[PDB]
């Protein structure tokens, strides 16, 4: 796997190189952030449960035939998978946010899901849809944490969009 | 589709392009909306590397978009030979073994076990392997501790997607193929739930096992040759998930890990649910 | 590549669950000690030259027989070698202490060591002296944690040398 | 099979468990009607709380029967 | 169970390997961060019964109906339960901070969870309830990384329970 | 598993009861040790190879015969076996080391060791020999580092000390 | 598994020593016989299904029991079974003839039969007894062919009834 | 143990079928071949002791620093030691061209030798050189199939060292 | 297809080792004894029809009743396919001694035997008559090891078909 030190490495390594200084300074600002960066997993894995529960229903008011007969997510089964797979792309997101890198995700969570959704005839778009709708839910908690010390997330907060839309995308 | 010269005529290497065909790159002369051919929904055509560049360029500046492009040489090829796994061998471990009977067990058993994926002397299992030889472990559960390795999961699981790791399993585990998406369902969902240390259990825990290479055998490929209960297609599933002797299941490969079998074919042998 | 943070990802992922407070923690571990590894690392990357002619020097020292005729010490051409790889194990060495694991040794100077060392006839041996003597100097030019991280480090391929 | 260790790396509280031997269990890889081997009629396998019952199950449905269940340790 | 220290040592097992570098970075984490779990048991330990109580009885002003007779609610030995309950799972809660790991929480409370809840007709709702009061109460006597610590625990129920 | 922390949750848990002050006191002390412990561990596994090593050249010195045609550790194969199962020990002794209990080290490692030792005819007495000459070199390391600060180790000295001797007398 | 050569190779290394020179002539004149060993085989194995044929005729004849209801060899898929396994004891036998050693017969055929027998309730005796019928007639073809060099094969016969009877008495 | 005759039988007992003609003509194989096998170890096991002084001598010339005083080929115990271990393949090599298979170099040898090497620092080199100059000897008493035999053998564990 | 030289190939490449001495010996009795194999093949293959008249002829005296009409025996399409059958077994015989192993025999003839004949309801007894006929002719067109090699696979048969 790879993660956002490792990568920097791997590049020097072609280089066959030490690393530069201004690389290292790269990596010494990421390590400041740490706490930054934690904080906003943390919230993420706290909420999960609810940030599905919530997209779902709006992703339903939304698109009705999906829970009507002959629709994707009938019957319960199919609606069960539905809330899986939300629950397993939020998931890998999370850990992507953590390692500070897109690959953990790109692997195992979509590499590949966009076929399978084709085949199965689930509407790659209606999944898309979901998982801004979780995007946007996330975030929300992300950003307006309870007994956090107050300053400056954003530069996480969009991080963590990238991964999400990634997501979207690679699905779409 | 096969392709009948590798070389065009003028020396040049040809490449076997697909593509989505879209109406504007092939229409009928009908009147009405121009329309494509159905059954050429996925159009492949052979061309030289001199026009590649632009007959690419042209399909990409209408609708078309390039499902993939492939050497026509890779192309053109035999199917793989069956020659090798349509008597699969089999290994029998006794009680009382000698000290090379062991050996050759724990080979085959790397070798089934990881695919023709090389095991180096630091990857490979002390501990596991001196349980097997004073008895204590049987092949069986020698087998359940590589597919709880991490060496396993550093292949097979972490990289790919559980869909690909499932059918990868289906192959390490037992010689079949999987045949209909159902398999490959309840296995998703029993990964959700219960978690990877107890997907693992469920193939070797399974009836099919121990029916076949069911203790002390370490477990051989049943495919490419005619099982019970296993729908024709998935004969032919076996043929994209074994390509060759040294082929292999890699990590290691460019866009290491994807799906052997199209999930379109799956759902071909039987869908519902 | 194992480093801190990939494995509890691995093992939450492999359980099939969300990473919870208990591997934070874990996380927490490797960010705190960074700015000591980081320190052992710039004071290495400085010195590497320095550090490299002295190993090199040292193991002639230790085997004079390797400088004469028809040896493998003898001739530019093995001494530059010599000098090349010491150089790729100190690189592996810095880049996991930024990575905060042993992962990048392992990948790349660790597994398949053996064999490429009895194919091509290394004796595990030499390497060690190098690293010894390095270990003695850098145990100048640090102190405190950032030293004792470079220890580890150093050491971790000695043991998996011999 | 006597334990030599903790077999199983994942940890909980182990059993070991003696069981009479269907040839279906552990047929040999022979021609003709499989043959469960001879030196071990009672196969003797520690197992972890959590598989015991799996394991209980599907001893069962074949043939062969629990002899006798000890605690590993 | 689940611990930093347990974990590290599991993974370093099945790997086969002696516990490196990497994992004793991870064990540091845990240690570090105890000071402030222990903190946090300090001050739930104190406080329980009142928790509790503030809790039970929030519960019914959520719920009126449950304290009407034929209901669950209603005659002394449900209360007395509903009581036990709540004070378990505390219980559970600083052990896990001190322990430092969901582990204790996991395999007391977690495990089997939802069968036992759906045989005796308990709704996990009111639970929740439960806990979200006693967050809001815990987030008057701490501050800072300890309660940032209770919280996490607290939570993880609550989604557990959902 | 087990460690100090798990171990005295488990016993509060059978009283019922919530964790008395005192009892908090034994665990808010052994996190001051840690940074203590853990050296110790570095130790042991920075010098892992040596350590075997060692013992084995002074148990072969000691026991000319196991190395004699006809003894245990001989030929070859047997010979890694026998380095092979020291290593692992201390590898187990380790872990408990840093777990801060015996556990571990008992339930993985020590149990049935003696049978198997028995049943293939392996000496246990040599084993547990072995086992001893391991714990002095260990020690050896643990009690005498390298930019270490100077105090006193003693407390985890003794620890780790016991390890080795439950192993030495279950093998035994 | 082990045979004449191997072994004596086992037993020479214990002493530690080279092969003593008596202890080649032994081999240099085993070699000597192969010819007449090989055939020996040979003529088993040619004659098979027959021997086994002929002695399950006879071996009903005499315990007719066997073959009514409530006996052991009844019903048919019981009856296979006794068939099987008389083979199975043969092959055995033949190797061993061959490897010049009873060991391979009696590690992979012979251990625990017995008991296997007596938990079945399987009459050990009537077992024993078959394998007796065996040997008879299989001698009869060892020791009577044509187109074979004529000569003494008696050392050969009298090794074949020992392998024989060591299989009737573990069995019995 | 794998000899011709021990293989066959396997083969035969896995299959679950009965030495038919294609294992005999194998085993017809092995035993024809006996006779110059065996003459071999005659001549081996004869000359043994003076095969063994020259080889350890030889070693000594090839790396003389081998007997410096702080070296491995110093001191007597090791010098003692350094005659065994040849005289132990001697042996070996004997063995297996009596059993007609590699079998016995196999199990006592080769099975393990690498980590025994490594673990006491015996660089294979050395038993390597032994052997050369031992089969350069053979390469006199010996002749036609005799010889050829003896090479194989003694080549075998070249190989497995190297 | 298992002959001599394909088995030992075969468990070589198991193992993943190189052909050693071992595999030799075996090789070296399959080229040995194929002088003599040879040899029965060329007296086989003369001789061919003139043995199969013989053989379906005797069938007939040993089964008089399938000479009558409304049998198996009966009508000349019946008698050709019985001529070719034999005619075929023959050949793969004839192959086997080429071959120098049963391989040829067990794929074309042995495998499936049992079940053709079951749907067919060809009775083995009489192949084995043809069988045993043409063993005692062959008894005296060869002699010595030709002989002998003939037999086995004759017999194998016999003991397949039975
Ligand atoms: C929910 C937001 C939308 C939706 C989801 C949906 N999925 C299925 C069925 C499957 N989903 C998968 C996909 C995966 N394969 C993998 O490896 C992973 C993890 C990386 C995933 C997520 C698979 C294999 C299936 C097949 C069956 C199963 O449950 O596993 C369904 C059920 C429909 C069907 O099975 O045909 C649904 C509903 N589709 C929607 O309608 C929502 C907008
Ligand atoms: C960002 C979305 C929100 C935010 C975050 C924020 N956090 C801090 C500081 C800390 N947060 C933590 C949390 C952790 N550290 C760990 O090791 C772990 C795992 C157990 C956690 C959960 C810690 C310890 C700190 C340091 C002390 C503190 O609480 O302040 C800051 C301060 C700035 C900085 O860290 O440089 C900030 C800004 N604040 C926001 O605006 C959001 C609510
Ligand atoms: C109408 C009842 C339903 C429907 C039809 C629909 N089809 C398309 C697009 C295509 N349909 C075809 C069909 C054919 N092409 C052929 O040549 C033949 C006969 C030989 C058939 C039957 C094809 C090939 C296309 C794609 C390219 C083209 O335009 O020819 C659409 C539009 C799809 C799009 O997004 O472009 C639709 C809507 N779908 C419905 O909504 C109805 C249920
Ligand atoms: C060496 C001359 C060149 C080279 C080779 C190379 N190979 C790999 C990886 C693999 N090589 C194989 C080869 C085979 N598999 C088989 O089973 C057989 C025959 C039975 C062969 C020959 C396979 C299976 C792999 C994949 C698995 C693996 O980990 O090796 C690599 C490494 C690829 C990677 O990116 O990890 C290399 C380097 N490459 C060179 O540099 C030489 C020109
Ligand atoms: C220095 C102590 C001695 C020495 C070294 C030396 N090395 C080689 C050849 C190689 N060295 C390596 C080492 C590495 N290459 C890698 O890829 C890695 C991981 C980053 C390592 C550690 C390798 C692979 C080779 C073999 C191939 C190559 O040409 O690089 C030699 C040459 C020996 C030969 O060609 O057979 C030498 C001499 N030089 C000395 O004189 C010291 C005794
Ligand atoms: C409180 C919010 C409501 C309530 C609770 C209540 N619980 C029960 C019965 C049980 N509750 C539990 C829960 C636990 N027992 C444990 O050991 C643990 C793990 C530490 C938990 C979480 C269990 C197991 C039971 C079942 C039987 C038992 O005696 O434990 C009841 C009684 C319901 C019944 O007997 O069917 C009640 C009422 N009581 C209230 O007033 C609230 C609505
Ligand atoms: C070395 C100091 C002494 C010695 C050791 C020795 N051990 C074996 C064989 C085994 N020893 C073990 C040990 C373990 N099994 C486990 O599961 C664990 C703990 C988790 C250990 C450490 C086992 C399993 C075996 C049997 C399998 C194997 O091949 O190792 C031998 C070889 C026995 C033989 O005759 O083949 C030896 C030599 N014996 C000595 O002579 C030393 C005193
Ligand atoms: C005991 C056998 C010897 C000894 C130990 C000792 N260590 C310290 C202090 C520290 N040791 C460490 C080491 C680590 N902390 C980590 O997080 C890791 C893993 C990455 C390690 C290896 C640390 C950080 C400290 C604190 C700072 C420091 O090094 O001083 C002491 C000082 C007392 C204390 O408890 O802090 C001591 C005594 N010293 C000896 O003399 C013994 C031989
Ligand atoms: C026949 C002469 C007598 C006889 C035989 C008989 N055996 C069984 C059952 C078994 N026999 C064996 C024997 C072996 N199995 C092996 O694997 C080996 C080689 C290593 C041997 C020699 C075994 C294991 C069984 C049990 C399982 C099986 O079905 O094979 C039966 C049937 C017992 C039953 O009740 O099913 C019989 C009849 N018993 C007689 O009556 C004859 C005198
Ligand atoms: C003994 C039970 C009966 C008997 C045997 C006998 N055989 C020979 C001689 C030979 N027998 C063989 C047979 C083989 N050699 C092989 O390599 C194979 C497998 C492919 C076989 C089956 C051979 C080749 C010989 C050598 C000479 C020959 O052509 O026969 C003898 C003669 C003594 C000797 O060993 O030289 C004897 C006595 N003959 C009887 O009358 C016994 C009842
Ligand atoms: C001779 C070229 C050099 C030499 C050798 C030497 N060997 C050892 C120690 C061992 N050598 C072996 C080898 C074997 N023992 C066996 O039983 C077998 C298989 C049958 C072999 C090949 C082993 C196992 C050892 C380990 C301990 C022991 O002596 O049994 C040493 C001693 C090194 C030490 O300090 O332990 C030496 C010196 N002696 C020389 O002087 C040459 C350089
Ligand atoms: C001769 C002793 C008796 C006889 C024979 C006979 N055979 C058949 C039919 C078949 N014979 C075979 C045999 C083979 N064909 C092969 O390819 C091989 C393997 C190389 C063999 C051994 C087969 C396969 C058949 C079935 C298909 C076919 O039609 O050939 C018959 C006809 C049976 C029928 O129902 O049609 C007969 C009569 N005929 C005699 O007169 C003897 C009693």
């Amino acid at each position: 796997m790879q993660d956002a030190f490792t990568k920097a490495i791997v590049a020097a390594d072609l280089r066959g190189s030490f690393l530069s200084e201004q690389e290292l300074n790269q990596l010494t600002n990421l390590v400041k952030e740490s706490n930054k960066r934690l904080d906003a997993v943390n919230a993420i894995t706290g909420n999960a449960a609810e940030i599905i529960s919530d997209a779902a229903h709006k992703l339903f008011a939304e698109q009705t035939d999906l829970i009507r007969p002959g629709g994707n997510a009938y019957p319960n089964r199919r609606m069960a998978a539905c809330l899986r797979d939300m629950e397993i792309i939020l998931r890998y997101v999370s850990y992507a946010l953590l390692a500070g890198d897109a690959s953990v995700l790109e692997d195992r969570c979509l590499n590949g899901l966009k076929e399978t959704y084709v085949a199965l005839g689930t509407p790659t778009r209606s999944v898309a849809r979901a998982v801004q709708l979780m995007k946007e839910t996330a975030i929300g908690y992300v950003n307006s944490p309870s007994g956090v010390t107050r300053g400056d997330c954003s530069a996480l907060v969009n991080e963590a969009a990238t991964y999400f839309d990634k997501a979207a995308a690679s699905i779409a | 589709m096969n392709v009948l010269t590798t070389s065009s005529q003028r020396g040049g290497k040809l490449f076997k392009v697909t593509m989505t065909l879209s109406p504007a790159l092939s229409h009928h002369p009908w009147p009405s909306l121009d329309t494509y051919e159905p059954s050429q929904n996925s159009y492949s055509v052979v061309v030289p590397l001199d026009r590649l560049l632009a007959e690419m360029t042209y399909i990409k500046n209408k609708g078309g978009r390039v499902l993939d492009i492939s050497p026509a040489d890779l192309e053109a090829l035999g199917p793989p030979d069956i020659s090798s796994v349509a008597i699969p061998l089999k290994v029998e471990l006794w009680a009382k073994a000698d000290v090379s009977d062991v050996q050759a067990a724990i080979v085959a058993a790397y070798k089934q076990i990881f695919g023709n994926t090389y095991v180096l002397e630091s990857e490979r299992l002390t501990s596991a392997e001196s349980l097997l030889r004073n008895g204590s472990i049987s092949v069986r559960e020698f087998v359940r501790l590589l597919a709880k390795s991490e060496l396993y999961k550093e292949r097979f699981f972490f990289c790919t997607s559980n869909n690909r790791f499932t059918e990868l399993n289906f192959k390490h585990f037992l010689g079949r193929a999987p045949y209909n998406q159902s398999e490959i369902a309840a296995h998703l969902d029993r990964y959700q739930t219960f978690g990877y240390d107890a997907e693992i259990d469920s193939y070797i825990d399974s009836d099919e096992y121990i029916q076949a290479f069911g203790e002390n055998v370490v477990p051989y490929y049943r495919g490419f040759k005619s099982q019970s209960g296993q729908t024709v297609e998935s004969f032919n599933r076996m043929f994209k998930l074994y390509r060759g002797d040294a082929g292999s299941d890699t990590n290691l490969n460019l866009q290491g890990q994807k799906r052997r079998v199209d999930p379109k074919n799956l759902l071909r042998s039987g869908r519902g649910i | 590549m194992k480093t801190v943070i990939t494995e509890v990802i691995a093992s939450a992922d492999s359980q099939g669950r969300f990473l919870n407070n208990t591997e934070l923690q874990a996380a927490n571990g490797r960010f705190q000690r960074a700015t000591a590894s980081m320190e052992a690392a710039r004071a290495l990357t400085s010195n590497a030259d320095s550090l490299v002619k002295g190993a090199v020097q040292e193991v002639y020292n230790k085997f004079p027989y390797l400088t004469q005729p028809g040896q493998m010490g003898y001739g530019d051409t093995n001494q530059a070698k010599c000098a090349r790889d010491i150089s790729h194990y100190l690189r592996f060495i810095t880049y996991s202490l930024v990575a905060g694991g042993t992962g990048p040794l392992d990948d790349y100077i660790v597994a398949g060591l053996r064999e490429v060392n009895r194919t091509f006839n290394l004796s595990p041996s030499w390497y060690i002296e190098a690293l010894k003597h390095i270990k003695g100097k850098v145990g100048s030019q640090l102190s405190g944690q950032p030293l004792t991280e470079a220890n580890a480090y150093i050491d971790y391929c000695i043991n998996a040398l011999s | 099979s006597v334990l030599t260790g903790d077999n199983q790396q994942r940890g909980s509280k182990l059993f070991k468990i003696t069981i009479a031997l269907s040839p279906t269990l552990a047929h040999h890889p022979w021609p003709g009607l499989d043959t469960h081997e001879p030196s071990q009629s009672s196969y003797s396998t520690i197992v972890s709380l959590e598989r015991l019952l799996p394991e209980m199950t599907r001893i069962k449905r074949n043939g062969g029967r629990i002899l006798e269940i000890t605690e590993g340790e």
